[PDB]
This record gives C-alpha cells, sequence and structure tokens, in this order.
RNA sequence: UAAGGUGAUAUGAACCGUUAUAACCGGCGAUUUCCGAAUGGGGAAACCCAGUGUGUUUCGACACACUAUCAUUAACUGAAUCCAUAGGUUAAUGAGGCGAACCGGGGGAACUGAAACAUCUAAGUACCCCGAGGAAAAGAAAUCAACCGAGAUUCCCCCAGUAGCGGCGAGCGAACGGGGAGCAGCCCAGAGCCUGAAUCAGUGUGUGUGUUAGUGGAAGCGUCUGGAAAGGCGCGCGAUACAGGGUGACAGCCCCGUACACAAAAAUGCACAUGCUGUGAGCUCGAUGAGUAGGGCGGGACACGUGGUAUCCUGUCUGAAUAUGGGGGGACCAUCCUCCAAGGCUAAAUACUCCUGACUGACCGAUAGUGAACCAGUACCGUGAGGGAAAGGCGAAAAGAA
RNA sequence: GGUGUGCUGUGAGGCAUGCUGGAGGUAUCAGAAGUGCGAAUGCUGACAUAAGUAACGAUAAAGCGGGUGAAAAGCCCGCUCGCCGGAAGACCAAGGGUUCCUGUCCAACGUUAAUCGGGGCAGGGUGAGUCGACCCCUAAGGCGAGGCCGAAAGGCGUAGU
RNA sequence: CGGUGCUGAAGCAACAAAUGCCCUGCUUCCAGGAAAAGCCUCUAAGCAUCAGGUAACAUCAAAUCGUACCCCAAACCGACA
C-alpha cells in the first residue's frame, strides 16, 4: 500500500534539490526516504577511539519526506502519481498518467 | 518450523525439548563468558522452546 | 435480634413527643418471649422467640401449620 | 532425584572477580550466579551433571541489588543468589 | 528529648500494614479510597 | 496485510525478511510465577508450615492432584433415651470479592433560616448500612369522578405558587381536570372435560443484518519572490471527493484521507425461520386471600404540624362481615354512585456513564484547562487516615558545532 | 508580540513609522462576555533591601618537614604536641539500607579551600547442621467454627488458632 | 616499600581478686512470688509373627532466610554532617 518503495527511481518535488532525480536507498518509518546523491548534510563526526575512528566532516543523505519526492517515469521522463489495481490476483502499481503498469 | 515439529510423536518431542534446553544452557554460558558474538542465538532457540511446549500442551489434549 | 419468628416483627423507629412536641428518636421494641410450643405431630418441644401476637396467631393457626411456613421461609427452629 | 529441565535452569552464569579467581586456585571452588529459587541440593546435582565434576559442599548467599539512579530517575537492580561450589581435590574445570 | 516517632517496624506492620486495614470493613474502604485515588503505596511496606 | 522489520527513552550490537511461516492488524486457542475474596493451616500482603492421594527411584528424593467456610439438596451414620431427634461424615450445586453514577430498602444529623429560639426550617438532605438490575421501582383499581363519565404504572407540560398547611411566623405546597411521550395485559388460591393444542424458556440449524482486521478511491504544470512554495502571476483539470491532517510559508489536483463502492476463515450481537427439550392452551362448573378490615393507645406517612381530620403504615392491646357481603366518595349520618382489600407476575415511555467509537463547540491554551499537556496521585509532607506540587516550545532537517 | 519615534482626538484612545520578531492578523456593521486592577496583613513566580552586615554549631590545640597536585592551614606520610579513656574505646539489639571496600571524578553537596568525603560514576563485597530467624511451646492480648446477642454494620465468646 | 616470605626462645610460681561463677543454692521476711511444650514415667483403646521399644555399628540428612556497614551516632529519632 506504499506508493513510494525501496529501489525506485524518484525525482524530487520540493526543497533545495527540486528537480533532481535518484534512487531510494531505504524507507524509514516516520514517513521518510533517503535518496542516495540527494539532501547532503556536512555531519562534523567526532573521533571515537574504539576502531581509533578519526573525526572528519561527512558529507551524509539526510532523510526526505516521502510526500517531497516523486516516482519518476522514464517512458515520458516527468513525475508521475501511482495507482494500484489487480493484475492477476496480486496487487500491482501503474503510473496515473498513462495507466503502464511499474 | 512448527510444521515438521507436529510430524513427531509426543515422545520425540522430549527428546527435542531437553536438546533445546542443553543448547540454551551452552548459550548462557558462552554469553556470560563474553564469548558469544552471535546473540541472536538466545532468542531463537527461547522461541523454539516455546514452540515445543505448545506442541505438548496441544498433544496432550489430543 | 429483636425479631419476632413467626410474624418478622421487628424493632421500628419513630419520636417522643414531649407537651411542647419535641422530637426526640425512640424505637418501639416488640414484645417479645421465648416460649416452649408443645408440637403433637411430633411429640416433642420446640421454643420459639415470638411476640406476644404471635402466639395469638399460633393459636389460631395451629403450631403445625406455623411451622410449616417457617421452613418455607426458610427459618430455623 | 531432580528432573534435568529442573537443572538446566538453576545455573545462570560463572561469577568473575577477583575473590572468585582467588577462591578457585586456593580452595578449588567456583562461585555461580545461580536462581533466585535454586537450593544447595539443586546446586549439587546440577553442578555435578552439567559440569561433569564431584562436588563436596555448596555454600550460597543472596546479594541485594543496588539501587542506581538513571539520569534524573532512581532504579534498582534485581537481587540474584551467589554459590560458593566446593569440589573435590582433584578435580579440575 | 524523646520526639514522637520511634519506630518500630513490627508495630508498624500491626497497626497501619495490609492485613491489618483487611481485618475490618473501615480498613477496606480504606483500601478502596487509596486504590481509587491511584495510589503507588497502598499501605506501609517494604 | 506486507517490503520492510526486532515497543519507548535510544543509538549500537547481533540478526530476520523481500511474492510469502519477517514484522504488523484481527478472530479463536495455548501459556498465565507470587500476593490479593485467597479458599490446605498460619501470617508482619507478595511469606512460613503442612496433610492425603497417586505417578516416579539414581533411596539423595522428586512430579502432579486434592484438602476453606457457609447455604441448599441427598446419602450414610448417629447421643443423653426405646423409638426418635440433635449431632457427625461424604457428595452435588451455589454463594463470598471488586466497580463511577443511576435504583429500592434499613437507619439518619447539624450548621443554617426564623434577623434570638424550643414548634417549625434545613431535610428524609449529608452520611452510614443492606440489596439489586441494565435500568430499578411502580403497575392491571376495594382508583377517580359527580349523577355525566373516565379506565394499570411511569415521565414531561399545564392546572398553580392556586386550594390548603403553618409559633397562620419563617416557610411548606397539592389534587381534580387538561395537553403529550408510551401503551399490555395476566396468574394462583380447583376440580373435570378435552388433553397435551397457545406461550415462554432452554438447545440446535438456516437466512438476513450488524460488530470485531480491511480494499479501491478522482484531478497541475509554467513562472516570480524566497533557505524552502502549498504564496504571487499565468494557463489547466477533478468534484456524490473544497471533512480534516501532514508535507521546508497559506495545497481540491504532493502525501494520508474524504465522497462513494466493496470485503470475513473465525468468533459474536440482533433479528427471523426451523428442529429438539421443558413449558402447558381451550371449555364447563366451582372457588373469591382472618388475627385480616375495623377499633383503643403511642408514633409515622400523606402539601395537610391532631386540628372538626378523611386516607395510608404499625409498636402495643383487641377484633368483624365474608357478595343476603365489604371498601371508598376528606369529621359524621342517610341516599346515590363507584369499586372488590387482606396472593402474585408483567415490556415500553424514565434515571445514569467507570467505559468504547464517531462527531461538535461565539470552551481553555501552560498561574488557563483535569491535581496531572512533562514517567502525577509522582516528588514531597504525615504514625496514620490523609494532604499534595513544580515542571511544555532548538531547527524544515541534528545538519547538535570535525 | 516587543521596543522607540512622530502625528492626532475632550477623554478612554487612535494612526503612521524605525528597529526587533519570523507567521499569522483582520476592516466595517452587528453579536456574546472569564472585558479593563495599585491597594483586599490578596494568590503565584521573579527580584530587591538590610549587607558583603550577623554567622560559619561546644575554648580538646595545634606545629613543622616531605609527598601528591593547576592550586595544600584542612588530603597522604613522618616527627612532635594536645584531648577522651565506665569513653569521645570495643560489641550487640532496634532503626537505617550499601553509608562497607577499590578505582576514578570535584559541577552540585560539605556552613571556607579541597587533590579529601558518609558527595558523583564504575566495579567489588555479606559463604553457617551448631549464631539469629524460621521451627516446637505458651503469657498479656488478638482472632474466633459452631454459639449467644444485636435495626444493618456488628458485639462477646466456646472448641480452637 | 603498603607489605610479603622464612624462622622462632621462655611459655613458671606466688599473691591479690571481682558487681562474674557455684547460686534456679543457703538464711530470712511478707507484700507469698507465670504458663505450656521439649524431657521422664504410667497405663486405656489397640496391637501382638508383626508393629513398636532399648542398645551397638554403619550410613544419610540438617532445608530456607539473615550475615556488608553505622549504634552517645555525620548512617537511628530530632527539617541540618
Ligand atoms: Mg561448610
Ligand atoms: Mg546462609
Ligand atoms: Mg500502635
Ligand atoms: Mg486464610
Ligand atoms: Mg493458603
Ligand atoms: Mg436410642
Ligand atoms: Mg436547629
Ligand atoms: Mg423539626
Ligand atoms: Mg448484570
Ligand atoms: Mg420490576
Ligand atoms: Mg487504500
Ligand atoms: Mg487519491
Ligand atoms: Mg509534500
Ligand atoms: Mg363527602
Ligand atoms: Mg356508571
Ligand atoms: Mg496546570
Ligand atoms: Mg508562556
Ligand atoms: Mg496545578
Ligand atoms: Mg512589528
Ligand atoms: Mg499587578
Ligand atoms: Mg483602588
Ligand atoms: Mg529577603
Ligand atoms: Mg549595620
Ligand atoms: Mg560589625
Ligand atoms: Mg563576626
Ligand atoms: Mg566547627
Ligand atoms: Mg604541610
Ligand atoms: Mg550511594
Ligand atoms: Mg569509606
Ligand atoms: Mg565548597
Ligand atoms: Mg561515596
Ligand atoms: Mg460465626
Ligand atoms: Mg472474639
Ligand atoms: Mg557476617
Ligand atoms: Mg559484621
Ligand atoms: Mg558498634
Ligand atoms: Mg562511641
Ligand atoms: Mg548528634
Amino acid at each position: 500500500a506504499a506508493k513510494i518503495r525501496r529501489d525506485d527511481e524518484v525525482i524530487v518535488l520540493t526543497g533545495k534539490d527540486k528537480g533532481k532525480r535518484g534512487k531510494v536507498k531505504n524507507v524509514l518509518s516516520s514517513g521518510k526516504v533517503i535518496v542516495e546523491g540527494i539532501n547532503l548534510v556536512k555531519k562534523h563526526q567526532k573521533p571515537v577511539p574504539a576502531l581509533n575512528q578519526p573525526g572528519g566532516i561527512v558529507e551524509k543523505e539526510a532523510a526526505i519526506q516521502v510526500s517531497n519526492v516523486a516516482i519518476f517515469n522514464a517512458a515520458t521522463g516527468k513525475a508521475d502519481r501511482v495507482g494500484f489495481r489487480f493484475e492477476d490476483g496480486k496487487k500491482v502499481r501503474f503510473f496515473k498518467s498513462n495507466s503502464e503498469t511499474i | 518450523k512448527a510444521k515438521e515439529l507436529r510430524e513427531k510423536s509426543v515422545e520425540e518431542l522430549n527428546t527435542e525439548l531437553l536438546n533445546l534446553l542443553r543448547e540454551q544452557f551452552n548459550l548462557r554460558m558462552q554469553a556470560a563468558s563474553g564469548q558469544l558474538q552471535q546473540s541472536h542465538l538466545l532468542k531463537q532457540v527461547r522461541r523454539d522452546v516455546a514452540r515445543v511446549k505448545t506442541l505438548l500442551n496441544e498433544k496432550a489434549g489430543a | 435480634s429483636r425479631v419476632c419468628q413467626v410474624t418478622g416483627k421487628r424493632p421500628v423507629t419513630g419520636n417522643n413527643r414531649s407537651h411542647a412536641l419535641n422530637a426526640t428518636k425512640r424505637r418501639f421494641l416488640p414484645n417479645l418471649h421465648s416460649h416452649r410450643f408443645w408440637v403433637e405431630s411430633e411429640k416433642r418441644f420446640v421454643t420459639l422467640r415470638v411476640s406476644a401476637k404471635g402466639m395469638r396467631v399460633i393459636d389460631k393457626k395451629g403450631i403445625d401449620t406455623v411451622l410449616a411456613e417457617l421452613r418455607a421461609r426458610g427459618e430455623k427452629y | 532425584m531432580i528432573r534435568e529441565e529442573r537443572l538446566l535452569k538453576v545455573l545462570r552464569a560463572p561469577h568473575v572477580s577477583e575473590k572468585a579467581s582467588t577462591a578457585m586456585e586456593k580452595s578449588n571452588t567456583i562461585v555461580l550466579k545461580v536462581a533466585k529459587d535454586a537450593t544447595k541440593a539443586e546446586i549439587k546435582a546440577a553442578v555435578q551433571k552439567l559440569f561433569e565434576v564431584e562436588v563436596e559442599v555448596v555454600n550460597t548467599l543472596v546479594v541485594k541489588g543496588k539501587v542506581k539512579r538513571h539520569g534524573q530517575r532512581i532504579g534498582r537492580r534485581s537481587d540474584w543468589k551467589k554459590a560458593y561450589v566446593t569440589l573435590k581435590e582433584g578435580q579440575n574445570l | 528529648m524523646k520526639r514522637t516517632f520511634q519506630p518500630s517496624v513490627l508495630k508498624r506492620n500491626r497497626s497501619h500494614g495490609f492485613r491489618a486495614r483487611m481485618a475490618t470493613k473501615n480498613g477496606r474502604q480504606v483500601l478502596a479510597r487509596r486504590r481509587a485515588k491511584g495510589r503507588a503505596r497502598l499501605t506501609v511496606s517494604k
């Protein structure tokens, strides 16, 4: 019943990364997703003597609201909305624009 | 699990119950000594002990 | 307690009214007495704590009829 | 006897400490965390069966849990029973 | 000076303990009120 | 139902799962230590100590089950004392405790008002006690009426602050009758004939409709400002969906929903139908609630404070008639009218909300609103009953400062 | 909302605007009020004053050397001195409940400083046939099958416990 | 540098002496000084081969809970070291 799922190719609708595309790394329970290369932050990670891991300014992907991304319909090269229907006995997703099953 | 276990007799499950309990006891000693890296094994053996005792209590009634 | 075993009479509350009509709470106790009744059907004596009116009831309805109702109500004797 | 299913539950952990170590190498005594309701009879049978050694005598004591303070809230650790199990002279572990 | 509270856990339990409260109907109403209020400690105890 | 999961502070670790034995949600099961009515005995609640019977044996022991009281029924026993009875034992069934209000009953204040105060008021209130149910109680005329009639009970609006009661003070305060909500009538006190025929209950079955998880669910882009667009401007589209919430500022068309259309293996409510079991309908002829009605004395209840006081209840002492009879119509009598007490049962309209869901607010917005927006009946105070707080906001995102 | 300024009305007030603030506000005409505070020895919170004032809790008493340390009158070690010694020593019960021991830390707590502590954090520590409890037995007393009594609740009490 | 290890002489007599012990005694007085069990003994019912008792030896068992620390005290009762 989730429209945006892991490994989907989405395009960002709002924010500083508007218009950029990427793949959904993983979905968080709070209704946020992590899209690789999207919404990067510079975290000041401090060193830990356990593992002797040094500090440094690391760039990571920050979680983004799932309503701020839309699944990317490569057939039309635009964002699109997702619907649901049963093909044989299983629920599938399809693009709202051209009713093509994802 | 819980399906191969149902295909066993009452006396066979009792042997399987002791094996799990001995297995569970060994894990506690390893976990206490700090030699157990796979801590997830503790919950596993604890859950299937519950599965065995569930069937024994079921086969007792029928 | 002060309850007649035959009629069920029990203490009731009222007022003492003086001449100036001052009202103070009081009770009216029943005229209870322990009395041994000879039941001929059993050739035996049965003692009951009855009011004086209860004895009038017994000599009118008969002791056996009264004893039948006490069993019907569950009271022991 | 005592059922083995019961014996497989009374022993919890071997207590490790400085006093436990010297008791092992000076009096041939092991120190164990045992179940709260374990008796000296149960502890003796369990060690002789599970560790396959001969037990001389068992001494037990109940340890009272400390009252710690997590941040701003106060808590209390659980009480547990400690057993001093003396083995025969010619036994190892 | 000798103050008023001279503690003794035996007298404390015999006077305000749980079984003392459960003995009479008035003590049981005390427990009822404390359960209704939601007290964490009904009576004196360890 | 699903591609994500292993409750929260709260990361991490070790793992699980991804087309269906991950997880999650629901039905039904299983497990369910100890205390607590606590029920084997005891006890300073969460502990101590048993008894009996069994299954176990590695003779150290071990496992399980049972063992409270009272009530009713039954069986067997069984004194003084011949019979008997009391008593005793066993068995079966039931009960006990808790819970916010509402309900019936048993008891029942004072402050206060009267500008003091005793009758009176407050008030049959607060409170205590007992009992019960989803409601309870009441209820099928020994009722009213007025010479015309009505036709059980309960609740609402009138009647009416009237008639009355009242140190005739303070105050208390109807009924008749009318308009409404709701509407239902039956049984025993007894035989017979017919008979098991209406009816209800129990227990199945089937059908229908709920409830307990759910499924689908329309339609937008461009540009400007800006950290960010849902805003401005432009041009579109949906609407049985412009309830609402969220999303980096204010979104019908981003998300969750919403209108609408659907959905149950299993349990369960309600209806129906049907089966089983118990239950007995109909007719004729009889019967018609006695220490009762009434009375004396003392109280109480009726709006009615004993007054000229009817009516009702009864602690005490009495005591009828019994349908050729009896009750009532506000002292009482006569006449007339009307009803049939001393045996019961009975749905609805009414009262309430500890609790569950949905929705609403010219209700509050952190000294407010619950005492408690926060780990609050907590910290703290008290021997105890009991009392009882303070304390919300980084940011869009921790990007929480290497 | 806050904080200034200017203007304006007879007044309660109003308007405009700089700065702050960073998301709501609301004309007009009506409607409804938890509608206006300086007083109530008002209530709650905050902050003053006295004032860097009194006090630092027995007049048994300290001195020095060394150590540790960012820092030593107070800690550690040493040498003197002083005080208690029918206690200011040692040990139980009661009561408390981890205050015990080791490592570590010094914000707060300690009436000063603190490297120290009964303070914070972590770890450790309580071993019983003979000690105590439990157990057996009873005292005062409690409860109390039946029982007697009592409007109810309950009271008393036998066997017992 | 706190402590740890090893070794180890004499280890007697006299006198004094308790409010402690003998003493739950003795003496004396009036105000006349718990209970029950353990323990010893006696039989009834009953049991009489038995059972049971006494003695010896052997063997087994003795569970559970408390046990740190403070006590004219900075840890208990006094809001306080
Ligand atoms: Mg030993
Ligand atoms: Mg011990
Ligand atoms: Mg006392
Ligand atoms: Mg009991
Ligand atoms: Mg019990
Ligand atoms: Mg006889
Ligand atoms: Mg008065
Ligand atoms: Mg009066
Ligand atoms: Mg019910
Ligand atoms: Mg009724
Ligand atoms: Mg859906
Ligand atoms: Mg949609
Ligand atoms: Mg969005
Ligand atoms: Mg008249
Ligand atoms: Mg007529
Ligand atoms: Mg508040
Ligand atoms: Mg505020
Ligand atoms: Mg408050
Ligand atoms: Mg401004
Ligand atoms: Mg003010
Ligand atoms: Mg003023
Ligand atoms: Mg001041
Ligand atoms: Mg001065
Ligand atoms: Mg001065
Ligand atoms: Mg001074
Ligand atoms: Mg000082
Ligand atoms: Mg110095
Ligand atoms: Mg501490
Ligand atoms: Mg110390
Ligand atoms: Mg200081
Ligand atoms: Mg400390
Ligand atoms: Mg009794
Ligand atoms: Mg008694
Ligand atoms: Mg000790
Ligand atoms: Mg000690
Ligand atoms: Mg001491
Ligand atoms: Mg001392
Ligand atoms: Mg002192």
